[PDB]
């Protein structure tokens, strides 16, 4: 996560990045638990916008 | 939506449309087919990721 973190917020708008910090999930998870991510088709759809699923 | 080649495997697909009616068309050749004016005005599709 340490490098995720970093990732998004070097992803990120700081709008986007205050969001995002404010998630820290380093209490519920843990190290108890883990979440998996995988996408499966992107769309972009205009003008600096797409949806992912 | 899904579609396939005869056979390839077949694949999964997602359309978003925009559209609109134009109203009923003033040629035969148009009124049997579309009579209610279905217009696409916008299209897209990408593949669907199971």
């Amino acid at each position: 996560i340490q490098m995720n973190y970093d990732t998004t917020a070097l992803l990120s708008a700081p709008a986007v990045q205050q969001d995002y910090y404010k998630l820290f999930r380093d209490r519920v998870l843990g190290n108890k638990a883990r979440i998996t991510v995988r996408v499966r088709s992107i769309q972009p759809n205009g003008r600096g916008q797409a949806t992912v699923r | 939506f899904t579609t396939q080649q005869h056979v390839e495997a077949p694949q999964h697909q997602i359309a978003t449309i925009g559209y609109t009616y134009i109203g009923a068309p003033m040629r035969s050749s148009d009124r049997l087919l579309n009579p209610l004016g279905f217009q696409v005005t916008s299209y897209r599709a990408d593949p669907e990721i199971l």
